[PDB]
């Protein structure tokens, strides 16, 4: 399957005193591997997965230099956009950026991203051709013009198709024991009476990676979509994910209902019955 | 502004006397400044940790707050969340199932 | 591995 490297940056202005709070996190697929937090003491990019500790001291110095430079760029952008939106100095605002790349099953570049939000709304995004920009509003047209005139898409494309893919491949190999392992969900059903005449069946999917999964209920082999309660996929805290789906049914009729679990770690979907 | 969605759950099935982890997963919120506490019988648990702030495709934030705990029969837990989008703190009881 | 900031002719280019 494909794999992804992504960085997620959040900078929030502090109008009462001081410079913006900046947090950067890096992921390979659904695994966080580095962080930086401007409020922390180290002022360093820090490891958050064991396989990134394979990198030498030069890696940590370089990523710290680059992440601190990114923090300054977000501080500048918060100031600039406050002006573009004619906002006062009294309010807190947020600039978010995400960028990164995917490789295919063929181990080659598949796609790149580089996009921004202001106050939680799309602002400007590099299009899929990595050669042009999408501006969400008229403020962002200013940035789009500036970036077209500066021809900055070329250097972004160079990073996204080149350097980004090269380092993603390195990380995948270094981290292969986890990054290239799928953890199929451990599945089971629980049964709870809610009265003498009805019961809840809850289908659990536990300890799975990556996070993408589908859980669905059927009754007599046809979907039972409207009567399903489904919680959002949630982190276990140990790097794996959890989900459940439940249906209330007449007690004595449990055997009509099946839970269907689809996940990349399962060569065929699983069917569970009480 | 978007309000936080809350899930409160244990990492492993709760078995009284067996060590576990209590999680409160907050997601779908904006802006990112948020206060999350885990409560035991109404009282704030100290030294609760949290994941590093990240966000989803729609730009909304998510955080996991967590602590080691040993469930017992009598103890009650909950997660308390305050956010600019809320008039007062939202508190969700941990239901073991 | 992070990218460098947008730079042209020795000078960084921000929004
Ligand atoms: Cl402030």
């Amino acid at each position: 399957g494909s794999h992804s490297m992504r960085y997620f940056f959040t900078s929030v202005s502090r109008p009462g005193r001081g410079e913006p709070r900046f947090i950067a996190v890096g992921y390979v697929d659904d695994t966080q591997f580095v962080r930086f937090d401007s409020d922390a003491a180290s002022q360093r990019m820090e490891p958050r997965a064991p396989w990134i500790e394979q990198e030498g001291p030069e890696y940590w110095d370089g990523e710290t230099r680059k992440v601190k430079a990114h923090s300054q760029t977000h501080r500048v952008d918060l100031g600039t956009l406050r002006g573009y939106y004619n906002q006062s100095e009294a309010g807190s605002h947020t600039v978010q950026r995400m960028y990164g790349c995917d490789v295919g099953s063929d181990w080659r570049f598949l796609r790149g991203y580089h996009q921004y939000a202001y106050d939680g709304k799309d602002y400007i995004a590099l299009k899929e051709d990595l050669r042009s920009w999408t501006a969400a509003d008229m403020a962002a047209q200013t940035t789009k013009h500036k970036w077209e005139a500066a021809h900055v898409a070329e250097q972004l494309r160079a990073y996204l198709e080149g350097t980004c893919v090269e380092w993603l491949r390195r990380y995948l190999e270094n981290g292969k024991e986890t990054l290239q392992r799928t953890d199929a969900p451990k599945t089971h059903m629980t049964h709870h009476a809610v009265s003498d005449h009805e019961a809840t069946l809850r289908c659990w999917a536990l300890s799975f990676y990556p996070a993408e999964i589908t859980l669905t209920w059927q009754r007599d082999g046809e979907d039972q979509t409207q009567d399903t309660e489904l919680v959002e996929t949630r982190p276990a805290g140990d790097g794996t994910f959890q989900k459940w789906a439940a249906v209330v049914v007449p007690s004595g009729q449990e055997q009509r209902y099946t839970c269907h679990v689809q996940h990349e770690g399962l060569p065929k979907p699983l069917t569970l019955r009480w | 502004q978007r309000t936080p969605k809350i899930q409160v759950y244990s990492r492993h099935p709760a078995e009284n006397g067996k060590s576990n982890f209590l999680n409160c997963y907050v997601s779908g919120f904006h802006p990112s400044d948020i206060e999350v506490d885990l409560l035991k019988n109404g009282e704030r648990i100290e030294k609760v940790e949290h994941s590093d702030l990240s966000f989803s495709k729609d730009w909304s934030f998510y955080l996991l707050y967590y602590t080691e705990f040993t469930p017992t029969e009598k103890d009650e837990y909950a997660c308390r969340v305050n956010h600019v989008t809320l008039s007062q703190p939202k508190i969700v009881k941990w239901d073991r199932d | 591995f992070l990218n460098k900031d947008l730079e042209v002719d020795g000078h960084f280019v921000t929004m």
